């Protein structure tokens, strides 16, 4: 699990490690 | 009105001599019943078959109940079993009531996995690997639908079931220039084994799209949002045996962006056929879905989808919702059509490919490719249809994957058909061993009966004689093993008041693990009906039934 | 001698039409309505008082799932799905012209992931209707020429 950072829009479209 | 039909006989290698003594009972309009004693000599008993056909406001339905109280052959092969009785229950219901209610039932349940290899194949087949048991009740109006269904499977060769599954679709078309829709699902996954994980999944998917069109071009932009919640239990046994651990609570949130575009060009086929028109249609589609690590979610209902030409532009790599592969790709294809002077399409040919800018990942990538290709043009597909004349037609398709380093699959067919009674057809199916290894379980790749793939040539023919005789033949042959797969002959004589048909079939009917060879079944039977020449019925009687390809 | 398509996929005499079927809330009706709205066709109810509007009546569809190929043990390897749809375009003054669509799809069988295969089958059916709808639209001009020939 994890919690989204402040920049929800940019963080939504990024890939995962 | 109600009485005895003509008894019919058969000789098979499974039950030797078989006798049928049907009795028809017209209970009322929309209610027929058929009670058939079926004496089997090798099993030395009588199977009682009970068919019930009904029509009601909820729709049309058919139930079948076959019961054999004891079986000598099954007793000999299973001497430690408590009882040797066999049975089969089948129920097929389909109906739409008041244009809004939809009732569907497709239920099959047999007593043992070897039922369809030993008994007649009326509502089942020996080619079946499992029996389906599906119930569904839905409410559908013009902008809304909500369905609740149950899906269970009886495997013949552990299975997951949705108990229950709820799907909801809502649409709204005129929100400014945008079309909008929302999809929702709630499913409970249960396994037959008591040590496998159980799941509850809730999924939401709002989609918006802007379409634009001309006389020649079209472009659709689509933004979709996927939010899934998993609650998983019974993870102790799985987690104690796997290095990758399943999670009890999982949230998967991901957007999807898609752009599709089509163009149409026209030209006049002046040199070949004046009045004929040729259309060239290029189509492109960019798809982006960010990568989400889904290794902590068990795969319940996601399977890899075949990628034909139409499947190249699909936005999903797997079915279901347990696995959603990341995408950064562009699909490009072209379709050429040829229409005659009457604006009737005589020819079409499509070729397309998918180019991957990044590897498609789900976090759990266990599929065995033949090479480590990850990006570039990896998937190619092609299709073709040609109506050569009013009686001649040819269809074909091919799917190539560079990761297999082979042609994945292919199929072809050429058919002549003067009418329902006079026809010839040649067909070919191919699936490579690499595709079988990649898309199927490991023991498929290691087993003799599975590992070689498919290379099958089929020929079907049907010819009337004297406007009262009909002769039908079929032969399906495997080029890899150089062995017959299926063969069928059938001759029917039709009169004004009656018809008599005699049929013969030899088919693959199983595998012998001891000497490691296929088992064959031969069946020759006669049938008399009280009065077409029955060509189409005979063509649909074997394990590889005929289908019209124009 | 290639050029962009200067005409419309739907003929100008069919730009306003009546969509009629025995299952107006079914998947085929929804797919056909979406396809007709794609090419800017104005759909009317069957009880409208506007005359000289061609009517597209959707017949009953049939979906068959047969075994295309088998393994060495006689088990099903590939399933072939065939969707057949019949319809009639009635131009009120002139005549009623029948049309049909046939769609072929294939998929491999997997008992071990049978439930997943069932989901895949549903997806395939949800594609097939769309293809059938497209085929119906592609038979629209051939009717129109048949209206002009007679
Ligand atoms: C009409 C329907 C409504 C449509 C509304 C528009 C929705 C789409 C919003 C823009 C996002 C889609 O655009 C998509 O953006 C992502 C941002 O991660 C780009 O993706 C790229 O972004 C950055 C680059 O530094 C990386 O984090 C990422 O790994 C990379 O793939 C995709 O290449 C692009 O295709
Ligand atoms: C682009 C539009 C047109 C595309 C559609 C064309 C029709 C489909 C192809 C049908 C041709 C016959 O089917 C074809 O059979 C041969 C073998 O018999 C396959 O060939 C495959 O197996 C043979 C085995 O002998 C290997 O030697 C070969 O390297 C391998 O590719 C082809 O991969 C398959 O496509
Ligand atoms: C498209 C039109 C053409 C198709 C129509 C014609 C249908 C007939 C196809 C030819 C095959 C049928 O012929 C098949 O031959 C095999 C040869 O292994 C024999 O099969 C079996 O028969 C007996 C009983 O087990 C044994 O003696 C034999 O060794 C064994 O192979 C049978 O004679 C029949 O099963
Ligand atoms: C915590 C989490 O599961 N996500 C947010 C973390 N971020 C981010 O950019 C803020 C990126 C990775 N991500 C993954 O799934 C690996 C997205 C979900």
């Amino acid at each position: 699990a994890c919690k989204w950072e402040n920049d929800i829009w940019h963080c939504m479209w990024m890939d995962c490690a | 009105r109600s009485g005895f039909l003509i008894p019919n006989a058969k000789y098979t290698t499974t039950n030797y001599f078989e006798f049928y003594l049907p009795y028809y009972w017209n209970i009322a309009p929309n209610m027929d019943a058929t009670i058939t004693p079926h004496y089997m000599h090798r099993r030395g008993n009588i199977m009682w078959e009970n068919e019930f056909r009904y029509l009601s406001q909820a729709g049309a339905g058919l139930m079948e109940l076959d019961y054999l109280p004891s079986d000598k052959v099954y007793e000999d092969e299973h001497p430690n079993d408590d009882s040797s009785r066999r049975w089969l229950f089948y129920w097929n219901h389909s109906g739409v009531m008041d244009q809004v209610w939809r009732f569907n039932v497709d239920y099959t349940k047999v007593s043992d996995p070897s039922y369809f290899n030993d008994f007649d194949n009326k509502y089942g087949s020996s080619t079946d690997g499992y029996a389906t048991q599906k119930f569904s009740v839905g409410y559908a109006v013009q902008n809304f639908n909500a369905t609740v269904s149950t899906k269970q499977f009886q495997v013949f060769s552990s299975s997951y079931s949705a108990e229950p599954q709820l799907d909801v679709n809502y649409y709204q078309n005129d929100v400014g220039p945008f079309d909008t829709r929302i999809y929702g699902q709630a499913v409970h996954f249960v396994n037959t084994r008591d040590d496998m994980p159980e799941a509850t999944r809730v999924h939401l998917e709002p989609t918006i799209n802007l379409p634009l069109s001309n006389n020649w071009g079209s472009i659709n932009t689509e933004a979709k949002f996927l939010a899934t919640h998993y609650q998983q239990t019974n993870l102790d046994w799985y987690n104690s045996r796997n290095t990758t651990k399943l999670d009890e609570s999982v949230n998967r949130v991901m957007p999807q962006f898609k752009v599709d575009g089509k163009m149409v060009f026209e030209r006049d086929m002046e040199m070949l056929a004046p009045g004929y028109t040729q259309t060239l249609e290029p189509r492109a589609q960019y798809l982006y879905v960010p990568y989400r690590d889904q290794s902590d979610i068990y795969n319940y209902d996601s399977s890899l989808l075949q990628s034909d030409y139409s499947g190249l532009f699909r936005d999903r790599t797997y079915g279901g919702l347990d696995r959603i592969a990341s995408a950064n790709q562009v699909t490009t294809g072209v379709t050429s059509r040829i229409y005659d002077d009457a604006a009737v399409e005589r020819f079409n040919i499509s070729v397309g490919q998918i180019y991957y800018f990044t590897e498609s990942r789900t976090g759990d990538d266990n599929i065995t490719w033949e090479n480590d290709d990850k990006t570039g043009s990896l998937v190619w597909a092609g299709d073709t249809y040609w109506r050569i004349s009013e009686r001649w037609g040819l269809r074909g398709g091919i799917q190539y994957d560079t990761r297999l380093d082979n042609v994945a699959t292919s199929n072809s067919s050429i058919e002549y058909r003067r009418d329902e009674d006079r026809l010839v057809q040649l067909n070919y199916h191919y699936a490579s061993p690499e595709y079988i290894q990649a898309t199927l379980p490991k023991y498929y790749s290691t087993a003799e009966q599975y590992k070689n793939g498919i290379s099958q040539v089929g020929a079907v023919a049907s010819r009337p004689i004297a406007d009262r005789w009909s002769i039908v033949g079929a032969y399906y042959y495997d080029t890899n093993a150089n062995k017959q797969a299926d063969s069928m002959l059938g001759v029917q004589y039709s009169s004004c008041c009656y018809a008599i048909r005699v049929g013969y079939e030899r088919k693959l009917n199983g595998w012998d693990n001891d000497k490691q060879h296929a088992v064959y079944d031969n069946a020759i039977g006669f049938n008399i009906e009280l009065r077409g020449l029955g060509t189409q019925e005979m063509l649909r009687s074997n394990i590889l039934p005929y289908q019209n390809t124009l | 001698g290639w050029h962009l398509r200067d005409t419309t996929q739907v003929p100008s005499t069919m730009k306003v039409m009546i969509l009629d079927s025995g299952d107006p809330n079914g998947p085929l009706s929804r797919a056909v309505r979406n396809q007709l709205r794609l090419n800017g066709v104005e759909l009317l109810d069957k009880e409208t008082t506007r005359k000289d509007v061609p009517s597209l009546r959707l017949g009953k569809v049939s979906i068959a799932k047969d075994t295309a190929s088998v393994f060495r043990n006689g088990q099903t390897a590939e399933y072939q799905m065939i969707m057949t749809v019949n319809a009639t375009v009635l131009i009120p003054g002139r005549d009623i012209y029948p049309i049909s669509a046939k769609v072929f799809r294939s998929f491999f069988d997997n008992p071990q992931m049978a439930l997943a295969k069932d989901n895949e089958q549903d997806m395939i059916v949800k594609e097939m209707y769309d293809r059938a709808a497209e085929q119906l639209i592609r038979k629209l001009p051939s009717i129109r020429a048949a209206d002009i020939r007679s």
